[PDB]
């Protein structure tokens, strides 16, 4: 989708044409008398950027920024600016180090931002860096845009292609990232990834407990994430069509796994976990069997399944340029107004 | 002496000599000392048994509720004595040691019964 | 009468060189987890809470994650949760970051707040912000999460004592004294408290 | 998480470059003599310079010395000083420092070319509108007070010197050498106040306008320069 990657209207619209040492001078100043500032400024200094050292001048004054006296204004126009910027220049070691520790730059992009960013990772064909992107909305939890298919395609393709046996923290990230793509109810697809993950969560749990669930990860405590699965394959297999694949052996070779032979947060009247194995197992037999009594054919492969879902991702995608053309409307409509805000300081003077 | 803040409680002051206490139930601040200056007396108190062996102890009803309604908090030992008069509620600190002491004296009798 | 004019000098001096240089808020918040004592205080922190701070975060440490700090997100307090089975929550309005701060770890924010589902029409300031007992509840199960639903006698020395007034009065009045508990709305020990009304040294 | 980087890039083009400057004990008196005694202290002194650097500074600039002292804490004497005058030629060049600590004036008189002394730095750079600094003694002590640990103030790589344009109260009159006269030229002093009307009119008597109009004591100095550039060049080069 080159014409939904690229736009010429937010390279050719609304450029200062300041000057970039002028500007760079400016925020020193005031960052030395530790004075509040605009975003105006970060913003004209980012349109006027062309150059690497520019965009690394850019960096430290945006960390400047994040530890100045004003940190919530949080203008996605400006951060948006700052994206293209970066990846129109081609400083991808630079974006990833600041998505990752966005909590000492704070860069939030939208739908349409962030699509076009990993459609430009797609053109670029790298795995690793859009893995650890998506990890970083998954912690975001902005997963209600069109960028969902986008999302879902990412993660059901590296979770086959990983071919990582042993990593807890990954593993965690992908039973936690599995959810929030698959929760706009659409298919099989969606719901049975839902239950993926709550099987990759309920394993997680039993083998590491359940305080990184919930420590550095947004996610509910209710340990029953077995029984959470349970729950979600009988009401499937009470209720449409349910298109399936093999990583039901993968379930099952995690329950057989766990039932193969300090704080205490679980509560005394209720058992453990460790005591609730076995009957999590022998109901998730009974679901087994009554799933295959019951859609079955485990063949279709998830990832061929995505290229499917190009028909609405090519339909929602107009939708997406919609509004992403309103977001710039709206930015025109404000900041010719911040900019005769900042006009009536000299008209005072 | 104005005190910064504060409060006015009613609550026990201490007199008789070494060996011989004699409480008072009297209003007075809460920064006030013990044996301060006070603004009224309300009653007293006799932690010792006299010739009949009862002790002695008297209230100022109507005074005492003048100084709760015109506002002031109170002292728990007093308190105390108050509900086990009856025109005030009874202490749960007091039902608990009640219970703690009874539940020993149980143990002790078991005891006994399984010493003997 | 002499006057003294080095008294307010002095005062006023202090009191705008404290209110100018006063600690920082994260500053004076942070935190050695090895050793659990406050720097710029030498103080130990309690017992119950010495695990909670050594394990959990902070309430702007989780809110760093997310952005504009997640207004409308749901942070539930950990106290009453543990307290009450019941969901309790806080309608965050405004927010406020400390710029000090390396990791915009401390700040003040606050907003609308709800008790067992007893939501208050007051956008009011929350307590014990700096407390490692801070729990963000994502958007999903949220609504699951969310989803909610006479008198007694005088003292007997007390009812005597209107006994016999009314007595004296000529009434005979079998009826017993009694008073309003419905009206008495006892309230729990977490019930929130005024941040702007408790100091700061 | 490992801290960020500072990057500051300012390029207005006809500023940054300034390309010239030469020490003042390097060129000779206007004495008769052999070149080759200049040549070779020169020298000397210029395989010295291999090992010491002598960061640049002028008169009014604040120098901080450290040296090798045989009688002292740690057998090293740190001192911080403002830069008073730079007197002598050849490796017998000097630099002189004060500075006011517990109400006393203190001054020192460095060889920057003495082994006793092990480096120097330059807390500040800049110049003032008089060559000499000498009335600071009659100065007040609030201007020579400075501080010993002060950071050195960052300087740019390349830029010009910059010259503070101010004037200096002083103590009163009683002073020791009489410096409202004008064989001296100086100009940092207030007249206006350190004196009268009829005070400057009385010492302007022994102004002497015809000095500067004189041209046979003038010392020329472009070749001699030049040819100092060429060989502490070539001594670079060797
Ligand atoms: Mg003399």
């Amino acid at each position: 989708s080159s014409a939904y990657v690229d736009s010429h209207k937010w390279e050719a619209r609304e450029k200062e044409h300041y000057c970039l040492a002028d500007l760079a001078s400016l925020m020193d100043k005031t960052f030395e008398r530790k004075l509040p500032v605009s975003s105006l400024t970060i913003s004209r200094l980012i349109d006027n950027i062309s150059s690497r050292e520019e965009i690394d001048h850019a960096e430290y004054y945006l960390y400047k920024f994040r530890h100045s006296p004003n940190c919530w204004y949080l203008r996605n126009w400006t951060i948006h600016t700052w994206i293209r910027q970066c990846l129109k220049y081609d400083a991808q070691d630079k974006a990833l180090y600041t998505l990752v520790n966005k909590v000492q730059y704070g860069i939030f992009p939208d739908n349409f931002t962030f699509n076009l960013l990993m459609d430009s990772f797609i053109k670029k064909e790298n795995y690793k860096d859009a893995l650890s992107v998506v990890f970083e909305v998954m912690m975001q939890e902005a997963f209600e845009v069109p960028s969902t298919q986008l999302l879902s395609l990412y993660v059901l393709f590296h979770c086959l292609a990983k071919k990582t046996d042993f990593s807890w923290e990954e593993e965690r990230n992908f039973g936690a990232s599995l959810l929030l793509p698959g929760l706009k109810q659409k298919n099989s697809v969606g719901f049975s990834s839902q239950l993926y993950g709550y099987a990759l969560l309920g394993k997680v749990e039993l083998q590491q407990g359940l305080r990184a669930v919930y420590h550095n990860m947004p996610l509910i405590w209710k340990p029953g994430y077995l029984d959470r699965a349970l729950q979600v394959m009988e009401k499937v297999a009470a209720s449409p069509e349910d298109i399936k694949l093999c990583r039901e052996a993968l379930d099952v070779l995690g329950a057989v796994l766990k039932a193969l032979t300090k704080l205490v947060e679980q509560l005394d009247i209720e058992e453990t976990e460790q005591s609730k194995l076995p009957q999590y197992l022998e109901r998730f037999k009974a679901l087994h069997s009554k799933l295959q009594a019951l859609k079955i054919e485990s063949e279709g492969l998830l990832s061929l399944t995505t290229q499917l879902v190009k028909e609405k991702l090519s339909t929602c995608e107009a939708e997406d340029i919609a509004t992403y053309e309103q977001n710039l409307q709206q930015w025109h409509l404000d900041l010719v107004q911040l900019i005769q805000r900042e006009q009536q300081q000299r008209e005072q003077a | 002496k104005a005190y910064r803040g504060g409060h006015l409680t009613i609550r026990l002051a201490l007199g008789g000599c070494t060996n011989r206490p004699f409480y008072r139930i009297v209003a007075a601040h809460n920064k006030c000392p013990r044996d301060g200056r006070f603004v009224e007396q309300l009653g007293s108190y006799d932690p010792l048994p006299n010739s009949h062996g009862e002790k002695l102890v008297a209230l100022n009803l109507d005074r005492i509720r003048h100084w709760i309604g015109c506002g002031a908090h109170l002292s728990k030992p007093m308190e105390k004595l108050l509900g086990l008069a009856g025109f005030f509620p009874l202490h749960p600190m007091m039902i608990t040691n009640a219970e703690r002491l009874r539940r020993k004296r149980a143990r002790e009798v078991l005891l006994a019964s399984q010493k003997t | 009468v002499r006057p003294r004019l080095i008294a307010e000098l002095a005062r006023r001096v202090r009191a705008l060189r404290e209110q100018l240089n006063r600690p920082r808020d994260s500053q004076l918040y942070a935190v050695d987890y090895e050793t659990l004592t406050r720097p710029f205080s030498g103080r130990r922190l309690p017992v119950r809470a010495w695990a909670d701070v050594r394990r959990e975060s902070r309430l702007l440490q989780l809110l760093g994650r997310l952005p504009l700090f997640g207004l409308g997100r749901l942070v539930t307090r950990k106290s009453w949760l543990w307290q009450h089975d019941e969901p309790c929550y806080w309608r965050l309005t405004r927010v406020r970051p400390d710029y000090t701060a390396q990791n915009l770890d401390h700040g003040k924010a606050w907003g609308i707040l709800t008790f067992k589902g007893k939501t208050e029409s007051e956008a009011r300031e929350i307590e014990h912000v700096m407390y490692h007992d801070w729990r963000l509840v994502p958007k999903h199960e949220e609504e699951a999460f969310t989803a909610f639903t006479a008198s007694v006698p005088y003292p007997p020395l007390l009812r005597a004592m209107i006994i016999a007034e009314r007595q004296k009065n000529g009434d005979t009045s079998t009826e017993e004294p009694m008073l309003n508990v419905q009206r008495i709305r006892m309230e729990p020990w977490d019930y929130p408290a005024k941040q702007e009304d408790k100091g700061r040294a | 998480q490992p801290p960020p980087k500072p990057v500051i890039v300012d390029k207005h083009r006809p500023v940054e470059p300034e390309r010239r400057f030469l020490s003042p004990e390097f060129i000779p008196r206007r004495g008769r003599t052999d070149p080759l005694k200049f040549q070779i202290e020169r020298k000397d002194m210029l395989e010295r310079r291999k090992v010491l650097h002598i960061p640049e500074f002028y008169v009014g600039s604040i120098l901080r010395v450290t040296t090798a002292d045989p009688y002292a804490s740690g057998k090293i004497s740190q001192f911080l000083g403002i830069c008073i005058q730079r007197s002598g030629r050849g490796l017998g060049a000097t630099f002189i420092l004060r500075n006011v600590i517990e109400g006393q004036g203190v001054e020192i008189c460095f060889e920057l070319y003495n082994p006793r002394v092990q480096e120097i730095q330059v807390v500040k750079l800049e110049k003032r509108l008089d060559d000499s600094l000498l009335y600071l003694r009659d100065a007040l002590p609030e201007y020579s007070t400075f501080d010993v640990n002060m950071k050195p103030v960052v300087q740019e790589p390349n830029q010009k010197v910059p010259v503070n344009e101010l004037k200096v109260k002083m103590k009163p009159k009683p002073w020791s050498k009489r410096w409202e006269r004008p064989n001296f030229n100086i100009k940092g002093i207030r007249f206006d106040l350190c004196l009268t009307e009829q005070q400057m009119k009385e010492a302007q008597k022994w102004n002497q306008p015809w000095l500067e109009f004189d041209m046979m004591r003038e010392y020329d100095t472009s070749k001699i320069e030049a040819a100092i550039w060429k060989e502490i060049e070539a001594s670079k080069r060797s």
